């Protein structure tokens, strides 16, 4: 198979600045015509198409997007990045066996912002039920990298939570994430404190809460 | 307008076979060239095959040849790829596309469906429990969503009347083999007392709707 | 070449 390999996989942009992905093929598009096509997918939806034939704007899709190249080599250039333009770029091959680039992720790089964290006790119906999830949330934050800890009676826990974690959000260019800890109800009536730590840099953030109040 | 139209998310056995189908809306499905695409955990695309409505004439990616077959009805203006002998490896989300044609078009695909996302497992299906998640003037509320399969559920908040502030995660694979997820929503700490907010959890593959008025403790 | 089968399927 003919490969696309694009540079890079991962690409921080400023809202407003210019955003160039090149894309290498190990075999010359040219059909005599060059077949490379320029598709994203932004989160949630299916892939789109942007550019064809090397150079060709799609319908409705605006002239800040533009494609370049000849032979192997390929430029998508996006002139004025907006927040809405995050999502995957792939380019795509038809003059051999179709192929895919590895994809392109676009993400908007923007000022930190420390999240908004609150826990919640697991619920009066869960606990009847013989289980107790307590939630922690960090919302609407950047950059991503956070490290949440839970404290159970000042005891650090390990193996018994989930994270999961939003895609940037496509307005403000945020992140959000919940983590689970999960107990049984016998244990989560054996301890007091539970709290929720969350570091970023230089700060940490403890939510808690006291069982029973 | 041109609209494909895929099924929604489906659940079929390991070792068996499945067919998934792609009605064409506001064309002629004799008048362009169909592919299939093949997307792993919403991060790789694979082309499978390409199919000639008008001629059923077929071409495809070598991986594929023996695990996917296309064929069309244009009777019904309806193309269908069936993959057999499935694995854990086949659960993906499968588009179907329209291809322009050859030449000034680029065989470029403009037009997509929305997908058929397949999990392929021998788990039951499951309905999911749905917990409360109880409440600088900001709250935050929400709804866990638990122990539930296949995926997905989908969450709305007062039947879509409210939009703004809110997450709703991607699932987690629990260790029980069963997912779970949560849906949250800041609002102004003042309207918790007015304001009702009512999470509307739907799960298609059980048949199952849950709304859950999250009320302060 | 597969190139070719295209060029002709197409």
């Amino acid at each position: 198979d003919v490969v696309l390999t694009q540079t890079p996989l991962s690409l921080p942009v400023n809202i407003g600045d210019q955003a160039s992905i090149s894309c290498k093929s190990t075999k010359s598009l040219l059909n005599r015509f060059t077949f490379l096509d320029w598709y994203l997918q932004k989160p949630g939806q299916s892939p789109q198409l942007l550019i064809y034939l090397v150079s060709n704007r799609f319908s409705g899709v605006p002239d800040r997007f533009s494609g370049s190249g000849s032979g192997t080599d390929f430029t998508l250039k996006i002139s004025r990045v907006e927040a809405e333009d995050l999502g995957v770029y792939y380019c795509f091959q038809s003059n051999y066996l179709f192929t895919f680039g590895s994809g392109t992720k676009l993400e908007i790089k923007r000022t930190v912002a420390a999240p908004s964290v609150f826990i919640f006790p697991p619920s009066d119906e869960q606990l009847k039920s013989g289980t107790a999830s307590v939630v922690c949330l960090l919302n609407n934050f950047y950059p991503r990298e956070a490290k949440v800890q839970w404290k159970v009676d000042n005891a650090l826990q390990s193996g018994n939570s989930q994270e999961s974690v939003t895609e940037q959000d496509s307005k403000d260019s945020t992140y959000s994430l919940s983590s689970t800890l999960t107990l049984s109800k016998a244990d989560y009536e054996k301890h007091k404190v539970y709290a929720c730590e969350v570091t970023q840099g230089t700060t940490s953030v403890t939510k808690s809460f006291n069982r029973g109040e | 307008e041109v609209q494909l139209q895929q099924p929604g998310p489906v659940l079929v056995k390991p070792g068996a076979s499945v067919r998934m189908s792609c009605k064409a809306s506001g064309y002629r499905i004799t008048d362009n060239f169909m592919n299939w695409v093949k997307q792993s955990h919403g991060k790789s695309l694979e082309w499978i095959g390409i199919i000639n409505p008008y001629n059923g004439g077929t071409k495809y990616n070598q991986k594929f040849k023996g695990k996917a077959t296309l064929t069309v009805d244009t009777s019904s203006s309806t193309a269908y790829m069936e993959l057999n002998s499935l694995t854990s490896e086949d659960s993906a989300v499968y588009y179907c596309t329209r291809v322009r044609g050859n030449d000034y078009h680029g065989r470029a695909m403009d037009y997509w469906g929305q997908g058929t996302s397949v999990t392929v497992s021998s788990a039951s299906t499951k309905g999911p429990s749905v917990f409360p998640l109880a409440p600088g003037g900001t709250a935050a509320l929400g709804c866990l969503v638990k122990d539930y399969f296949p995926e997905p559920v989908t969450v709305s908040w007062n039947s879509g009347a409210l939009t703004s502030g809110v997450h709703t995660f991607p699932a987690v694979l629990q260790s029980s083999g069963l997912y779970s997820l949560s849906s949250v929503v800041t609002v102004p700490s003042s309207s918790l007392g007015t304001q009702t907010y009512i999470c509307n959890v739907n799960h298609k593959p059980s048949n199952t709707k849950v709304d859950k008025k999250v009320e302060p403790k | 070449s597969f190139k070719e089968e295209l060029d002709k399927y197409f």
